[PDB]
């Protein structure tokens, strides 16, 4: 099903201002997000499903067309609950918020992504050994979050706590041995 | 930037010890410097939580040249004298309004990495000014008298010696035998400081209004100190608190000072039988005093029958206030002695005759009206491991151990004989029927095979069956406790 | 076809703690002479001929395991290739009983002496009979390991070791060039018998000059103030000191003498990874001259005025670098001395582990230099054994307890376990164990978990189990251990399963004593936590000591389990167009890519009588000739020491040659060498050459009738990759040929003894491919040999013997009692006893006479 049905949302993602009439597929998929929400399969996750996660994040951030805010919340719930059925391989989906959500100052849809971004270290603390991509994306994203949120953000307590976390998916043995690239000293970093 | 800065300090705190044991000096000192700029800041929202957390784990040799905190060594002592000296005069502000900033500064008990040349100033900086307010001072009830035991560290000063600060000023000012000549100069105050409270034997807590606020710090501290040379100070230190606690024998001594000091020093190192033989009878007398609580529940129960009187505020209002706080500290007495008592019980039956003869009424009378303890234990169980339930924790390993017939199988046979919900009056019936077994059972090589070698003089009497007749009966009431609580 | 039995004597070997090895480096002359005399009065003890023989052992034999042996019983020494021995007339190398020619061909009669000599240049071991030499000795063996002086002996043999140093009165003179414990033997230990098993940076110039001047200014003053001046006479052997000169105008020899150490200091400091920088700039100006009472003046005119360092102590860290530099310097000095010195003096050996005092002095020699530099200111920053009772003692319910004493405080574990505890797995690493570790105060079950305080010396730890309440509560010296979560030793919700069984493990260099309560009084406390709680010890009623099976170390052969995760074989049916073949498989994923997996065939190939005298390994034509030959019976197992390369297959096919029986061990991807294998091969991995030793060197009285051969050639590896040379990967079909009969052809016909005349290839189900597992289980004998001063002579008198099984196909002994846990050969042996009784049926007595040969009166009585 994730191969056959899951192909349909990828095609359906291509709707920003050109369709404006074919909202029937949007409601058809929105009213049938319970099927994916109601299960926690693929703990093994042998097949690469990072594409599905990327598409889900796209439709989460695809608020430019009609969004149907109730369906928007349904998609948010589906994406948030899908973060439990994977064994932390969605490297592209992990770096996407750094490129999009971290860059955005909670403009339109950055807060829903930041909610899951802050929820991830709760299960990733003292476990979830990092990789090369994870260890490389951790400090840049952490620095962006810890520089962007301090001053130019608002005074909203929920918005402040929406990104306020230690956010350290540190491993037990090691994650990466590539040359550190400040632009291409651990005491001065933090 | 306050909450996130404090939160990341919880995890990356102990990084000094396992990794970079000596190379972590620059990191720890660097963080502490920025934590001082918040001392002036006053905010409507409470920010004290990050203050204690930051300094709690910040400490976690001479190679610290970039450490400007070398110049910050005198900075910490600067705020020490500010509050204490001003508070001597000190009502709306006779509370934690001005002392809320002193808890984070003082608490540095174990993690010591820097010296800061603050060796003997502290005993004179705040402790001696704090001695000014030790007595009544013609002031109302003290707001935070326990800060002396808390903020006053137990000999975490790296050096103690009298007559140095008041006489040796220019000698150290001008500037390799050090801390060795005053090998006997240390014992000048304890020989006098301990003499005052011990002679004090008043009943009510009012005549000692502020006495409990100063008793813990000295005895607990110096008992550890100087253990290498003089073991006598540790020996008499056990007697020091033993005598003072005799005033706790009264059913109503303290309702707020009793728990604070009981948990202040639940420590005994030389109070066991070998160091302090009299502590057994000293605590045995406390057992008799503790038994008086049992009569309260039984006496008030008769009047509570059929709700003839106002039992709402009369029957229940008696035992909860007194019984519950007392028994916090008696548990450690048998726990420490439990390492030797069964071995001493194996050596002879007289090891814990008094202990076996006592602590029975703790559960004997508390079969019913258990709510009297729960209400007084609101601080504990509100949030299973009730202190009342763990009262026979040391007793169940000793009290039924030496009952009678050390290795004769009569113990199990007697328990089976009385396993009939036997009433107290009916307990005499089992003494006339008898139940013994010289079986070829597991008494063969291992069970009941320690006892005869361990009982060189196995005293067994027909009357001693009565002594064993009570051990199993107590277990009958304790049998339902596990199943009933659910 | 049937298992055999007979009574067999226990044999054990002991050695003095002497080690001799050779390598590219320090060797201690690598040649030694060994002497020992005998004192026995027992030509024949109760069972059979008493066995004793002397020789060497290259620290990888591990021969003595009381009980199971390679042939019949636990032979002491010389029964394998990793040992060498001599018993009066024999060259014992791998169960080979070739004798030698020498006057007085007699055993070790009382009042006889033997001399053993070892040469390092040529690998050669020779023996000296009481008055005669040997007319044939073995050579061309391995040298990678220290060679023990070992003596093997049965019951009733007493021998006296001779060293030469203090009591070794050698009757024979030592040979020309062998030193019996003269220069250094165990430098950090003693002797005792043990049972076996143009532009340059001016920064560097100024630093070096200041260091050298500051350290050399002390020498002249010390030597002129100590007053150790020469006498009036001119004595050249009085150890005159030319260094008693000024530290500036010192001559060229003194210049060279100082230059080596001064340069080596900077050379070793620049390679330590330190950071060059002026850290504090404090000691340069804070040099305070300490007070000195006016007695320092001496008539020599040179007052002792050392630099003040009484308060300048840096840290114990850089002391490690100083010690490492000192060790490197003394190692270089030792290398130089060994290169040319050859001094016959009470000479030195590698100082890395020489002794505490000398090494400490060597470290301090540079510690003074380091401290002086700091005061100046320039400062710069194989496996684990497992033990358990036999499965028959598995307990299902109750409350059970025992005590473990931890003499050493290293890696040791204690706990209970399921009966099917797989070896080769660290204790507690899976669900089949509930144990505790006291080296780190952590409990072990399916992973580590911190719990309780770690151990100390003695520290008798009690272990407990309550099958009724499913709780395991460890007790430490009479106090119950406590968990960090507020629970009492949290192993809660443990099901009954198939019952539980005590187990303990010991790491390297650890000593443990466990007491299962066979006798009441041996338990330490058992009166604080178990006396009245129903908690009742293990051996409540036993008339004999508990078996306590242990874990082997020798890598025996085991069949490939059809349930193995990533090793799947297949018995492809043999067709008309293709001979029967067997393949492999592997989980080519992130799974474990193991080492060279050694594969074996099931049955044997014993050569007749030889009719072969050689082997013919073939890849596609006549390959590397002169394949090793033995010309004896010597059953040979085909071996496939293939390397898992995450590839498809490394198959094997039972083909038929034109007129000879040959294998077809195909392979497709990468390096995998497969040749025959002996019936006693037990190697590890990581080795391709030098795995065959003890060549035959028999000769005549004139040393002229000498014939030699590559004896004991087990793994005659054929590196196939030398045959092809291409940038591709085609199939390689190696088909070695050895089977030779009259054909006027397959592998099975010769090795099954039934379809011998039939030449069609067959793979009957008796043939199963096996692998080589490293560790299996074994049974500890309930009785061992008993056994030593006045020259440390060994005295043994008590006799001890067991009755032992035998597997003719696999050719290896084993104690009969192992059948109490095997339960697969026990049933077969009971049925074969029933067959013996049936064939000795009612009213028959010829068959009874025949049967009194397979068994014996003494064996039945035992």
């Amino acid at each position: 099903h994730v191969l056959d049905v899951g192909f349909l949302p990828d095609m359906r993602a291509a709707a920003s201002l050109d369709t404006a009439t074919f909202s029937t597929t949007e409601m058809a998929l929105a009213l049938n997000r319970y099927l994916c929400l109601a299960v926690l399969p693929l703990i093994t996750k042998c097949a690469p499903l990072f594409a599905g996660t990327e598409h889900r994040a796209i439709m989460v951030d695809s608020m430019l067309h009609t969004v149907y805010r109730l369906s928007r919340g349904r998609s948010l719930t589906k994406a948030q609950r899908d973060v439990i059925e994977d064994c932390l391989m969605a490297l592209c989906r992990y770096i996407r918020p750094s490129m999009l959500q971290h860059l955005l100052r909670r403009l339109v849809f950055d807060v829903p992504i930041l909610n899951e971004f802050a929820k991830m270290p709760l299960k990733l603390l003292t476990n979830h050994y990092e990789r090369c991509w994870k260890y490389y994306c951790l400090p840049t994203g952490w620095a962006n979050f810890g520089v962007t949120s301090e001053e130019e953000l608002h005074l909203t307590r929920k918005l402040f706590w929406g990104i306020f976390d230690s956010l350290a998916h540190k491993k037990y043995d090691q994650e990466l041995y590539r040359m550190a690239m400040p632009c291409l000293s651990i005491e001065k970093r933090f | 930037p306050l909450i996130n800065q404090y939160f990341t300090n919880h995890c990356l705190y102990f990084l000094s010890t396992p990794a970079k044991v000596l190379g972590s000096g620059g990191h720890a000192s660097n963080k502490e410097k920025e934590m001082i700029t918040s001392l002036f800041c006053k905010l409507a929202a409470l920010v004290r939580h990050r203050v204690s957390l930051f300094g709690t784990d910040a400490p976690a040799v001479a190679l610290l040249p970039v450490l400007t905190t070398l110049f910050q060594h005198i900075a910490q002592h600067q705020f020490g004298d500010d509050v204490i000296l001003d508070d001597v005069q000190v009502c709306s502000i006779y509370s934690l309004g001005t002392t809320k900033n002193t808890y984070v500064e003082k608490l540095r008990p174990a993690l010591g990495e820097c010296l800061a040349r603050l060796a003997a100033a502290m005993p004179v900086a705040f402790l001696e000014p704090q001695l000014n307010e030790y007595n009544a001072c013609s002031v109302y009830t003290t707001k935070s008298p326990r800060e002396r035991a808390i903020l006053g560290l137990p000999n975490s000063v790296e050096e103690m010696c009298p007559d140095i600060p008041v006489l040796d000023r220019l000698m150290a000012d001008i500037g390799a035998r050090y801390t060795e000549m005053p090998h006997v100069i240390e014992i000048t105050l304890p020989m006098l400081c301990s003499y005052l409270p011990r002679w004090w034997e008043r009943g009510p807590e009012a005549p000692p209004p502020a006495l409990p606020a100063g008793a813990p710090p000295p005895c607990t501290a110096v008992t550890s100190d100087h253990l290498n040379s003089l073991l006598g100070n540790i020996l008499r230190i056990i007697v020091n608190n033993l005598g003072i606690d005799e005033a706790t024998w009264m059913k109503r001594l303290a309702v707020f000072a009793q728990p604070i000091v009981s948990r202040a020093r639940p420590e005994l190192l030389h109070s066991h039988f070998i160091p302090t033989i009299g502590r057994l009878r000293k605590r045995a007398g406390k057992v008799v005093a503790e038994e008086e609580q049992l009569r309260l529940e039984a006496k008030a129960e008769a009047e509570e029958g059929e709700l003839l009187v106002r039992d709402e505020f009369s029957v229940l209002c008696r035992d909860l206030y007194a019984l519950y706080p007392l028994l916090i500290r008696y548990v450690d007495n048998n726990r420490a002695h439990w390492l030797t008592e069964p071995n001493a019980n194996a050596e002879e039956l007289f090891r814990m005759v008094g202990e076996i003869f006592i602590y029975w009424s703790k559960s004997h009378n508390f079969k019913r009206e258990e709510q009297n303890f729960v209400v007084q234990n609101e601080i504990n169980n509100m949030s299973v491991a009730t202190l009342k339930k763990m009262l026979p924790i040391g007793l169940n390993m000793c009290a039924p151990t030496d009952q009678d017939l050390i290795m004769l199988a009569k113990t199990r046979y007697a328990l089976k004989d009385t396993d009939e919900e036997v009433r107290e009056f009916l307990q005499n019936n089992l003494h006339l029927q008898g139940k013994v077994e010289g079986s070829p059972s597991l008494r063969w090589q291992m069970a009941l095979y320690r006892g005869l070698p361990g009982r060189e003089e196995d005293a067994d009497d027909p009357e001693k069956i009565v002594r064993r007749v009570q051990e199993v009966s107590a277990v009958l009431y304790h049998l339902e406790q596990t199943e009933h609580p659910y | 076809l049937l298992l055999q039995t007979n009574l067999i004597n226990y044999v054990t070997s002991i050695r003095p703690n002497i080690f001799v090895g050779r390598a590219e480096g320090s060797t201690q002359y690598g040649k030694w002479y060994f002497e020992v005399m005998v004192d026995e009065v027992v030509p024949f003890l109760t069972a059979q001929a008493t066995h004793l023989r002397v020789g060497w052992a290259l620290t990888e034999g591990y021969s003595p395991y009381p009980g199971g042996g390679e042939g019949w019983g636990g032979n002491g020494v010389g029964d394998d290739l990793y040992s060498y021995g001599f018993d009066g007339l024999h060259l014992w190398t791998g169960h080979v009983a070739r004798p030698v020619t020498s006057p007085g061909q007699h055993l070790l009669a009382p009042e006889d002496v033997v001399s053993c000599c070892l040469d390092l240049s040529v690998p050669s071991i020779s023996f000296r009979i009481n008055g005669c030499p040997v007319q044939g000795v073995f050579e061309a063996f391995n040298l990678d390991g220290l060679f023990f002086p070992v003596v093997s002996f049965s019951a009733g043999v007493k021998v006296r070791f001779l060293l030469g140093g203090r009591h070794g009165e050698f009757k024979f003179l030592p040979p020309p060039g062998y030193a019996p414990c003269h220069e250094a033997v165990l430098p950090r230990e003693r002797l005792r018998l043990e049972p076996i098993k143009i532009v340059l940076p001016p920064h560097l110039e100024r630093i070096r000059e200041k260091l050298a001047e500051n350290i050399h200014e002390l020498w002249a003053l010390t030597r002129i103030e100590q007053g150790w001046t020469y006498g009036p006479v001119r004595d050249d052997n009085k150890r005159l000191h030319p260094c008693l000169v000024n530290f500036h105008s010192l001559p060229e020899p003194e210049r060279n003498y100082n230059l080596q150490m001064s340069g080596e200091t900077l050379k070793t400091l620049l390679a330590l990874g330190c950071h060059v920088g002026m850290a504090d700039e404090k000691a340069e100006d804070n040099l305070k001259k300490t007070k000195l009472p006016k007695t320092y003046m001496m008539s020599n005119g040179y007052k002792p005025a050392p630099l003040d360092l009484s308060h300048v102590r840096l840290t114990p860290a850089q002391t490690t670098l100083v010690d490492r530099l000192a060790e490197n310097g003394h190692n270089v000095w030792a290398r130089d001395r060994v290169a040319q010195g050859w001094s016959y003096s009470a000479r030195l050996v590698p100082y890395r582990l020489l002794d505490e005092a000398t090494k400490r002095s060597n470290r301090d020699s540079l510690c003074q230099a380091v401290r002086t530099l700091l005061g100046y200111g320039y400062n710069i920053e194989d496996r684990v054994r497992i033990f358990r009772a036999e499965k028959s003692y598995t307990v299902q319910s109750g409350r059970w307890y025992f005590e473990f004493e931890a003499v050493t405080t290293g890696e040791m574990r204690v706990g209970w376990a399921r009966p099917e505890l797989r070896p080769d797995v660290e204790l507690g690493a899976d669900e089949l164990a509930y144990v505790f570790n006291g080296h780190r105060g952590q409990r072990w079950h399916l992973g580590s978990e911190p719990f309780g305080r770690p151990w100390q010396s003695g520290d008798v730890v009690g272990c407990m189990i309550d099958l009724t309440e499913n709780t395991i509560i460890f007790t430490l010296n009479g106090e119950v251990l406590m968990s960090d979560s507020g629970s009492e030793t949290a192993f809660r919700e443990i099901e009954i399963g198939d019952g539980f069984l005590p187990v303990c493990s010991l790491g390297p260099g650890q000593v443990g004593h466990l007491n299962l309560g066979q006798d009441v009084s041996s338990l330490r406390f058992f009166a604080i936590c178990g006396l009245q709680e129903g908690f009742e010890p293990f051996a409540i009623n036993m008339q004999r000591p508990v078996t306590t099976w242990f874990s082997k170390s020798l890598p025996q052969f085991e069949p490939v389990p059809p349930e193995h995760p990533h090793y799947e074989v297949a018995r492809m049916d043999g067709t008309v167009d293709t001979p029967p073949c067997l393949r492999l498989a592997h989980r080519t994923w992130g799974s474990q890519n193991s080492l060279v997996e050694m594969l074996f065939l099931r049955l044997s190939l014993p050569v007749q009588f030889t009719t072969t005298y050689y082997y013919s390994v073939r890849v596609f034509a006549g390959q590397e000739p002169s394949c090793v030959w033995v010309g004896w019976v010597t059953p040979d197992y085909h071996q496939h020491d293939m390397n898992f390369d995450l590839s498809k297959v490394r198959a094997v096919t039972v083909t038929m040659g034109d007129e000879q029986g040959n294998v077809h061990s195909s392979l497709k991807c990468s390096n995998c060498y497969m040749v025959w294998g002996g019936d006693f091969v037990s190697p590890g991995q990581q080795g391709r050459i030098s795995h065959t030793d003890l060549v035959i060197g028999c000769l005549v009285d004139l040393a002229t009738g000498l014939m030699t051969f590559t004896a004991n050639g087990k793994e005659s590896n054929t590196f196939f990759q030398v045959e092809p040379n291409t940038k591709l990967f085609p199939a390689v079909f190696v088909l070695p040929t050895h089977q030779n009969v009259i054909q006027f052809m397959p592998l099975s016909a010769a090795m099954f003894l039934s379809e011998r005349k039939n030449p069609a290839p067959q793979c009957p189900p008796r043939l199963e491919v096996q692998m080589l597992m490293p560790v299996s289980w074994s049974r500890m004998p309930n009785h061992f040999l008993q056994v030593e001063r006045l020259g440390w002579a060994v005295q043994c008198q008590d006799p001890l013997t067991m009755m032992a099984l035998h597997i003719p196909e696999e050719n290896r002994c084993m104690d009969i009692l192992e059948l109490s846990e095997r339960l697969d050969l026990q049933r077969f042996h009971s049925h074969t006893l029933r067959l013996y009784r049936a064939v000795c049926a009612l009213g028959n007595n010829r068959v009874a006479h025949a049967l009194c040969s397979h068994v014996d009166q003494a064996q039945l009585l035992h």
